């Protein structure tokens, strides 16, 4: 699964099978790293207009 | 501010009829200044149960509205303009 | 079944009878309109390639869509600041409401702002916000007047409202007493001040149960706020479906950019690019095209909420169901999330009763018309009132006009009429 | 700056025909934007599928503008019919619906033509130079009250007059100008003073 944006930690509990999430409208909001089995939080870095 | 942040203006605390709106509730004017506009002055009627105003003399006042009423009549060629 | 248009009744029609109501009601009704929606400004190019360099490189060879769809945007945002300061920015000076509410009993601390601190919003302001309940390219920008200054102008309205009628919003304000406000919108409404300096405590007493029945339904009864809950509901399914819209392939192998990318060939990867592009450009400017029409919409709406306000609020108008059924006599201003209420003051009769009629009063030979008023017949006797108010009065010269002989009028009687 | 709305109109029409005419110089993803090329460089085939794409392009285009001036011309009948409307009920008559016609008690109204809309002069009047007085609800003169026809009452500090609302111009108390309603134990702030008999 690919992406861009800034990992954070995440307070939110997956269920063990459940490997990421989806909010509203089918867009990734957290992921469970492979490795360590950690739910991280995935927000897009800061864009707008100038 | 709420709109994001602003470089090159500085914030003051007074309050203006300000002219160019940022967002927010906050906007800038001219250094470039950027505060919270004031909708106005702030005024309290002196209200009595015995108390009126009563204006003696008028003012006959000429005020301008523009209003648009038609535009442009335009035709396109669609086929001589899609091929030419 | 087949519906029932409504009770079925038949007036009491007759040639010589009148009815005139003996007695008042004193209605508060609410209407909601919307003035604004959220703007939002799409990013084209964000939104249809996702910072690829090739997708836009062929994006912008295809055309300056971006510019139109952006300006078109654009404008829609200025269009709802505007929207928003014209209904709402009518006054040039904030006014208040003396610390002394002394209104002749008439109770008002349910619409004023209190001094709670509740983001400075009364009752009906605070009740309607809380009864109202509400990221690759697209974003909301913020409107330019905050809920606080809207309710700011919106207690400004109602304070020179109740402290000055109509002259604030043809001029400088004029402190009225709100008794003698009352009366001159009776007089308006065409019912003399007398019923209302003799029947204050019940007419004050109506008002603020009016006003308690108002909080009552805005508390309880739900469904009151459809039109803005139906905005916020149209503009939330445009922007779903478009973020929706961009998970779709339109024909492609995949609806991912780098998936076709990282599979593909650079001639039919491309090809299946372009063909992404093309879908979701002609997506992009459904939306906008459906965002200018309900932004047209909105328009028409606020310009309507604009009249409303400067003609219900700042006056009293005579237009008929223009603001609430009944006699209009006055209107208060509130705020709410992408919108505005209208609490509509209005006049009802009631109680009334049947009369005899005649045109005119055939006396000493010439007939006798009101001045302005009808000649009721009592069993006993004839008698003049207001058509708006059965209040009876001795037939006198001082009341009516002479014009001319009795053998013209049809339906003339003869009565007696009281020289002073 | 007085005129924007009228140049506002003028330029977003501009722009829009630029910005179609503009829309006609692109490839749209073929290999040239200009359809002479293509027939005179490619084999018919491929050059007739560049030349539909070119199609959809400038039709899409050209249908985007139609949509646009299409709400536009929408937009503009709103403005017109609401400048018919303020022409018929300000310049044909005197209108009472405040603010619709200038800030004031509207008088008078005056039109002026515009290259592509209508001006509109409207003479309002508005009071001027206030001042504070003293008032009641009615006079009970006599054990009976008194209401002004159509006026109000005002006392000079000491002494009650009636006048207009509108106007200061004090007149002295009579039942000329007044009508009787009964006693004076019902209303709310009445006062003594003595009504002139003429
Ligand atoms: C799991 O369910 C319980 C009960 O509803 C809830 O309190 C808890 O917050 C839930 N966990 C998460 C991560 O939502
Ligand atoms: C590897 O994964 C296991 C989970 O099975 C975890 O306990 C361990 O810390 C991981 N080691 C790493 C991330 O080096
Ligand atoms: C009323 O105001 C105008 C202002 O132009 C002034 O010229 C006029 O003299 C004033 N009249 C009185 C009676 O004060
Ligand atoms: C008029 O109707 C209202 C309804 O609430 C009532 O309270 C009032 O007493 C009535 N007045 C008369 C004179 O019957
Ligand atoms: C208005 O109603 C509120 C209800 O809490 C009451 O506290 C207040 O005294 C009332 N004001 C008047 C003037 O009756
Ligand atoms: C007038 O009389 C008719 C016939 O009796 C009756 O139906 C009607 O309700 C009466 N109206 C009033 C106001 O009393
Ligand atoms: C009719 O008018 C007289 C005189 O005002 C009054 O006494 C009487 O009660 C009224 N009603 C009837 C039914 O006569
Ligand atoms: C009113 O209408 C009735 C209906 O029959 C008629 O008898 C009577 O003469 C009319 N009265 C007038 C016109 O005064
Ligand atoms: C009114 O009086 C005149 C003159 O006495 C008479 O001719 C006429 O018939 C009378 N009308 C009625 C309705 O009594
Ligand atoms: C008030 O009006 C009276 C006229 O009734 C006048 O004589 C008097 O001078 C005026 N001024 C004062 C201060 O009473
Ligand atoms: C204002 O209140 C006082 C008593 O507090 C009263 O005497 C006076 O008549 C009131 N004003 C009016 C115009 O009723
Ligand atoms: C007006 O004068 C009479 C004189 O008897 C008095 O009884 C009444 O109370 C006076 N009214 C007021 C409002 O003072």
């Amino acid at each position: 699964l690919t992406g861009t944006g800034v990992l954070t930690e995440s307070n939110k509990k997956f269920l063990p099978f459940q490997q990421f999430g989806r909010d509203i409208a089918d867009t990734t909001d957290a992921v469970r790293d492979p490795q360590t089995l950690e739910i991280l939080d995935i927000t897009p870095c800061s864009f707008g207009g100038v | 501010t709420r709109a994001g942040c602003l470089i090159g203006a500085e914030h003051v605390n007074n309050s203006y009829e300000c002219d160019i709106p940022i967002g927010a509730g906050i906007c800038a004017s001219y250094s470039i200044i950027a505060y919270t506009m004031s909708l106005g002055a702030e005024n309290s009627v002196a209200y009595s149960n015995n108390s009126i105003a009563i204006p003696t003399n008028f003012t006959i006042s000429v005020t301008t509205e523009i209003l648009p009423v038609s535009m442009t009549k335009t035709s396109v060629d669609c086929t001589m303009y899609i091929c030419g | 079944y087949t519906m029932s248009l409504g009770a079925e009744n038949s007036v009491a029609y007759s040639n010589n009878s009148i009815a005139i109501p003996t007695n008042f009601t004193i209605s508060v009704t609410t209407e909601i309109l919307p003035v604004s929606m959220t703007k939002t400004s799409v990013d084209c190019t964000m939104y249809i390639c996702g910072d690829s360099t090739e997708c836009s490189n062929l994006l912008l060879q295809y055309g300056s869509f971006c510019t139109q769809l952006n300006r078109a945007l654009t404008g829609i945002a200025v269009e709802q600041d505007k929207n928003t300061q014209e209904v709402f920015a009518q006054v040039k000076q904030i006014y208040k409401t003396p610390p002394i509410k002394d209104f002749g009993g008439f109770n008002f601390s349910q619409i004023l702002p209190d001094p709670s601190k509740p983001s400075k919003r009364s009752f009906i302001e605070d009740l309607l916000f809380n009864k109202v309940t509400l990221f690759n390219g697209l974003t909301v920008l913020p409107p330019l007047l905050t809920d606080e200054m809207i309710a700011q102008y919106t207690s400004a309205l109602l304070a020179g409202t109740i402290t000055s009628g109509w002259t604030f919003g043809a001029g400088a304000a004029l402190q009225i007493p709100f008794p003698m406000q009352m009366a001159y919108r009776f007089n308006g409404i065409g019912v003399t001040q007398n019923v209302l300096y003799e029947n204050q405590k019940l007419i004050a007493n109506q008002f603020n149960s009016a006003i308690g029945k108002i909080q009552d339904s805005l508390s309880s009864t739900p469904s009151p706020l459809g039109k803005l809950q139906d905005v916020v509901n149209q503009n939330a399914q445009a922007l779903n479906t478009l973020v929706k819209q961009l998970s779709s392939n339109f024909g492609a192998i995949s609806s991912v950019l780098n998936d076709i990318l990282s599979r593909l060939d650079p001639p039919e990867a491309e090809v299946q690019i372009d063909r992404l592009i093309t879908g979701r450009l002609q997506s992009l400017q459904t939306y906008v095209t459906q965002q200018l029409i309900r932004a047209a919409e909105i328009r028409a709406s606020a310009n309507l909420a604009a009249t409303k306000m400067s003609e219900c609020v700042l006056g009293q108008s005579k237009r008929v169901d223009f603001c609430g059924k009944g006699y209009h006599l006055m209107s208060f201003p509130q705020s709410a999330p992408h919108g505005v209420v209208f609490l509509h003051v209005t006049y009802v009769p009631a109680q009334e009763k049947n009369f005899t009629t005649a045109p005119a009063i055939c006396h000493d030979g010439k007939a006798h018309f009101p001045r302005e008023g009808v000649f009721v017949s009592n069993g006993t006797h004839w008698f003049v009132t207001q058509r708006n108010f059965y209040e009876p009065q001795i037939i006198t010269t001082d009341n009516t006009f002479v014009s001319g002989n009795c053998d013209v009028v049809i339906g003339i009687v003869n009565n007696t009429v009281y020289d002073p």
